């Protein structure tokens, strides 16, 4: 989230750390992508593997 | 030249299932909460419960190939009793001041335990350890 | 040069003389008595 | 051939002669306290009731020793008891050697009974000297140095006995300047001592070797010449010492002496080596200070930081001024070499704390020198790396300091003059307040605008929501 | 006889050993060979 300063990316991980709050257009790409890793979540876990094992 | 020096007491000799191999514990004297876990070679520097032991740690001693010591040549050994050489594999970034160090001397493991401040400059692929007693 | 004020100076005095208790010497310390144990029969 | 006499005797299960192990415990006397001490306990079970003044005395010395005072005490009891068996010829002998480790013990303890001790063994013996030296010494301590008489008195005494004469040296070297006595005066008495009685005394040795480096020391510096009279000062300062060191290669103090040399002469590393094996030979405050000092020499600002701590907590208990000093010193090194602004804050807290215990000039000239400092780094600092309450702190010390130091230039005896500091004052006050100013408008502009982005935002998010 | 039977169990140049000697003799000669010698 780049939007709640304390559920972001840390500061001295990446040096382009001031200028990442507030956007709206990275917001919406991070977005897609938690969006897509929760459809994968749901796939797996209803579809292809409904016991849980995840060693394959 | 050297990275940290401190001395320490020992509070457990584990000998465990090795003859020749034994497992230290030692807290610093002077600033506690620095552990010191060690394994050490028994038949060449054998150490008893609460002795004192003098632990150093460098990245060199100076003052590719390895060679027996020229008697001519000195270098920072020559202090101590016991000098190991080992690669660090492991840097713990913990807690606010807990600081953990892992190297590896040949299959011998030591932890160092301390705070940010001490421990800071012994960010290095290998380290020395020398010991006096 | 207007900046930190610090003294620096190095302690190596000698300390006062300890005046330890003294060890009191054994019989077999002194010539005589070790003259008659050795001479023992 | 003791120890294969002691496995014979035991292989045969015959009784072990306790005078072997007496023999045993002399000759580890010099070498292992702990085995002596093994054998004298063996030779007192073995023995019994047949145990004697001198073992008793000598075990409650090893006990001493060890630091076992209930244990030592016991012996010693166990001896006076035992002191009423001793023929008459020796007892007087051995009744003064008893009540004079008794007094040590007291001395170590108590020192009313030591006096009280002291007294009664000066009336029975006045020719015995160690009695009258420890005497003395504790009425030094106690009157602070005022019984230069009875020092003087005692030296004409035992002109021949090197324990007075350095005892007489010690009590010249704490008080010399408050009896208002020669400054060579020492000097010549130790000559004296090295030229008529002993030239192989360390003691002696060391101190002229001291006088001479703190000689040289004060000597001022103007050109080749007085450097070359201060490095010959020097120079037979380190033949005492290496005169001391042919005598005893183990000796810490010609060592350290050695390495004082060695700072004064900028060899940081030879005293840096020296300093530690000292420390790992003994560990006083001295050492302490001597390696954070060096460490402050050899730039390493973090380990002198915590050998200041470590000699402050181990020895000061927090109480002595001088160590805040140099902590206060070090961190602002650390943070001025490494620009941290946690030195800083730090050095100011110790620095506070320490004008709190003592309200000096020369704190205060210290705090004023470190909250500039702290405002002109946060000045330099950027915006992005500060935020508005170091700001304000750094712009309420920076008033505080200007106040201070108008403060110090209304007093009588400033540590810097007062036209320095009204200067500096004026020079902080014209453009480094406005600085500040304009560097916490800056801050509040970039909050603002940082503000207004967070709002915004989800703003917008809502919208496409 | 005070004297006589007395016995001091460390030496006065020896007291700074006391129960763990350390030999400095390798300072000692670093010294001579790094003062006496300089130039």
């Amino acid at each position: 989230d780049l939007m709640d300063e304390k559920n972001s990316i840390k500061p001295d991980v990446i040096e382009y750390a001031a200028d990442i709050l507030g956007d709206v257009e990275l917001q919406k790409e991070l977005n897609s992508e938690y969006e897509q890793l929760v459809s994968d979540r749901k796939f797996l876990r209803e579809i292809v593997f409904v016991n849980g094992d995840h060693n394959w | 030249s050297a990275l940290f020096d401190d001395i320490f007491t020992v509070q457990t000799v584990d000998n465990g299932r090795y003859n020749k191999v034994s497992r230290i514990i030692g807290i610093s004297t002077t600033n506690s909460a620095i552990k010191l876990t060690l394994d050490i070679n028994n038949e060449m520097f054998p150490v008893s419960q609460d002795d004192s032991l003098t632990v150093t740690l460098a990245n060199s001693l100076s003052l590719k190939s390895w060679r027996p010591p020229k008697p001519t040549d000195k270098s920072l050994a020559d202090d101590y009793d016991y000098v190991m050489f080992g690669t660090v594999y492991k840097f713990e970034e913990g807690d606010e001041d807990k600081i953990k160090v892992y190297v590896s001397f040949g299959g011998l493991l030591m932890c160092l335990e301390g705070g940010y401040k001490s421990l800071a400059s012994l960010k290095q692929d290998n380290l020395y350890i020398l010991i006096r007693r | 040069r207007q900046d930190y004020i610090a003294k620096v100076r190095y302690q190596n005095d000698l300390p006062a003389p300890p005046c330890p208790p003294k060890l009191l010497k054994y019989e077999i310390e002194k010539e005589a008595p070790q003259k008659e144990f050795l001479k023992d029969s | 051939f003791l120890e294969k006499y002691v496995a014979v005797c035991q292989e045969e299960n015959y009784p072990i002669l306790p005078e072997a192990y007496l023999v045993l415990s002399r000759v580890y006397e010099n070498k292992d306290l702990n085995v002596a001490l093994d054998y004298l306990m063996k030779a007192n079970d073995i023995l019994g009731d047949k145990a004697n003044v001198y073992v008793l005395n000598n075990l409650g010395i090893y006990h001493f020793f060890r630091n076992n005072v209930s244990q030592s005490s016991d012996f010693f009891a166990q001896s006076l008891e035992a002191l009423n068996n001793v023929s008459p010829q020796n007892k007087e002998a051995l009744s003064i050697t008893l009540h004079y480790n008794k007094a040590r013990v007291e001395e170590v303890s108590n020192q009313s009974e030591a006096e009280k001790l002291y007294s009664k063994l000066m009336e029975k013996c006045p020719g015995y000297t160690s009695n009258k030296i420890r005497y003395i010494y504790l009425l030094a301590l106690k009157s602070n140095g005022n019984n230069y008489a009875d020092v003087q008195q005692l030296l004409d005494d035992f002109p021949s006995d090197l324990e007075v004469r350095s005892f007489y040296g010690w009590f010249l070297k704490r008080y010399g300047r408050k009896n208002g006595l020669k400054q060579d005066l020492e000097s010549q008495h130790h000559k004296d001592t090295l030229i008529n009685y002993d030239k192989h005394d360390c003691y002696a040795l060391l101190s002229l070797g001291n006088i001479y480096a703190t000689i040289a020391r004060e000597m001022k510096v103007t050109d080749q010449k007085q450097n070359e009279i201060k490095r010959q000062q020097y120079l037979r300062a380190a033949q005492f010492y290496h005169k001391v060191l042919s005598i005893d290669p183990k000796n810490i103090y010609a060592a350290q002496g050695i390495a004082i040399i060695f700072s004064d002469k900028e060899r940081t590393g030879l005293a840096l080596e020296i300093f530690k094996k000292v420390r790992d030979t003994v560990q006083d405050l001295g050492t302490f200070i001597n390696l954070g000092h060096c460490f402050m020499e050899a730039k390493q600002f973090g380990k002198a930081i915590e050998s200041y701590t470590i000699a402050l907590e181990k020895f000061s208990n927090g109480m002595d001024s001088k160590l805040l000093v140099l902590i206060g010193r070090a961190w602002y090194h650390r943070g001025f070499y490494e620009k941290s602004m946690d030195a800083y804050k730090k050095a100011l807290e110790v620095s506070e704390q320490a004008y709190q215990l003592s309200k000096l000039p020369a704190l205060r000239f210290n705090i004023v020198f470190i909250q500039f400092q702290i405002a002109d780094f946060v000045k330099s600092l950027p915006n992005t790396q500060r935020d508005l309450t170091t700001l304000e702190n750094a712009l309420s010390g920076l008033n505080d300091a200007i106040k201070s130091l108008l403060k110090l230039a209304e007093l009588e005896q400033p540590p810097y003059p007062s036209e320095d500091l009204k200067a500096r004052a004026t020079m902080g006050s014209n453009t480094l307040r406005n600085q500040l100013e304009r560097a916490i408008q800056d801050q509040q502009d970039y909050e603002m605008s940082i503000q207004e982005k967070l709002r915004t935002a989800r703003r917008k998010q809502q919208l496409d929501e | 006889e005070i004297a006589s039977n007395e016995r001091v169990l460390i030496d006065h140049n020896k007291v700074l050993r006391g129960l763990k000697p350390k030999d400095f003799s390798s300072v000692a000669k670093d010294c001579e060979l790094r003062i006496l010698k300089e130039k």
